[PDB]
């Protein structure tokens, strides 16, 4: 069977969160 | 940074009124959180782009201080436009008000 | 007075001379749970623990925001 379907690219390639930082210790501000 | 030219086609559409009809129906049946979420994933798409990309790619701005000089460019150019256009107005304003420099004058002696 | 009130401590001099002198952790572990993590090395976090941490991989620029 032949491809039809327009496939984008947000289905194949995910972009890495990178907006709001990252925490390392897993715990929030106040704890 | 990258694709300024796509940011300045994106507020020509948004500035235009056809598209707020657009916008208008393609608000139906849809979220506040799902357009933050929307905006939110772009933004991030955008800066990932460039996290990834300049690792092995160059612009044709490229230069030894990099995205540094773009950014510091971006900078510049909306205080030009926006921050001096606003000063201009103050001024303006104080000098009908008070005459030029009258936000700066010493209190009334005693 | 009595002695009851007296200082809850001995001075480093005389610590040291009696072998009891430690000068490590600024910070300390309250929690046995928290203790054990390093040593357990099969279950440092509980399954449930594991869920609640994965709720923070990011600061939330949101909650910030609001
Ligand atoms: C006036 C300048 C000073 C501004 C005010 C003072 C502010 C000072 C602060 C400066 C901070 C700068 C901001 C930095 C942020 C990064 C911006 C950025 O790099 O991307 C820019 C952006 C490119 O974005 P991009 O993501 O890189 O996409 C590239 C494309 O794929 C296209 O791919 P490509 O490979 O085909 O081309 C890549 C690129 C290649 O660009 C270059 O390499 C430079 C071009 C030639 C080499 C020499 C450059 C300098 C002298 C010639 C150019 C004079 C204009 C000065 C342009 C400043 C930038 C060098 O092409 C361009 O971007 C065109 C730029 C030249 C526009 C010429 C317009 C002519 C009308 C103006 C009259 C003539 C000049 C009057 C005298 C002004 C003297 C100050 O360029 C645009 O503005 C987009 C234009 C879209 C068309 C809009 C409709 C036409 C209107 C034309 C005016 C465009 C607005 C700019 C006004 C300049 C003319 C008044
Ligand atoms: C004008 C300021 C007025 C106050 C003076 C300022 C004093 C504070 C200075 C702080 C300066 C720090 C610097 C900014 C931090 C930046 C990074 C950051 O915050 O990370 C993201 C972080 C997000 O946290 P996350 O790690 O993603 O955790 C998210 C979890 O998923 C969330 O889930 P969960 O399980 O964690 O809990 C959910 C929820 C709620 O929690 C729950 O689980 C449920 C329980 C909630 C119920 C109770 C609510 C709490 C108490 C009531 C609060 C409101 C009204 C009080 C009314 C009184 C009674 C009626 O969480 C929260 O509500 C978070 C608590 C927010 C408290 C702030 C964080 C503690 C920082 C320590 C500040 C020191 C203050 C001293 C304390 C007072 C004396 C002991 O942001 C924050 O949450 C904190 C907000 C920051 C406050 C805004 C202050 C502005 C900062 C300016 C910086 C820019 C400087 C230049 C300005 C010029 C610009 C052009």
């Amino acid at each position: 069977k032949t491809l039809e379907r327009n496939v984008p690219m947000k289905e194949i390639l995910q972009p890495l969160w990178v907006v709001e930082p990252p925490n390392f210790l897993r715990q929030p501000v106040w704890k | 940074g990258f694709h300024f030219q796509q940011y300045i086609a994106m507020a020509g559409r948004a500035i235009n009124p056809v598209q707020w009809t657009r916008a208008w129906r393609r608000m139906e049946g849809k979220s506040a959180t799902e357009v933050y979420r929307d905006a939110l994933a772009w933004t991030n798409n955008q800066f990932a782009q460039i996290s990834r990309a300049s690792q092995y790619r160059a612009w044709w701005w490229q230069n030894p201080l990099g995205m540094g000089l773009v950014l510091y460019g971006t900078y510049k150019a909306w205080h030009m436009i926006y921050m001096v256009r606003k000063q201009k107005k103050t001024a303006q304003l104080v000098a009908a008000a008070y005459g030029q420099g009258g936000q700066w004058l010493n209190p009334v002696p005693r | 007075p009595s002695g009851a009130y007296r200082l809850p401590a001995v001075d480093y001099k005389r610590q040291l001379s009696r072998g009891t002198l430690v000068e490590g952790a600024d910070f300390y572990l309250p929690t046995a749970q928290e203790q054990q993590r390093l040593a357990r090395h099969f279950e440092p976090y509980s399954e449930q623990e594991q869920e609640e941490r994965r709720k923070f991989r990011f600061q939330s620029i949101s909650v910030y925001l609001a």
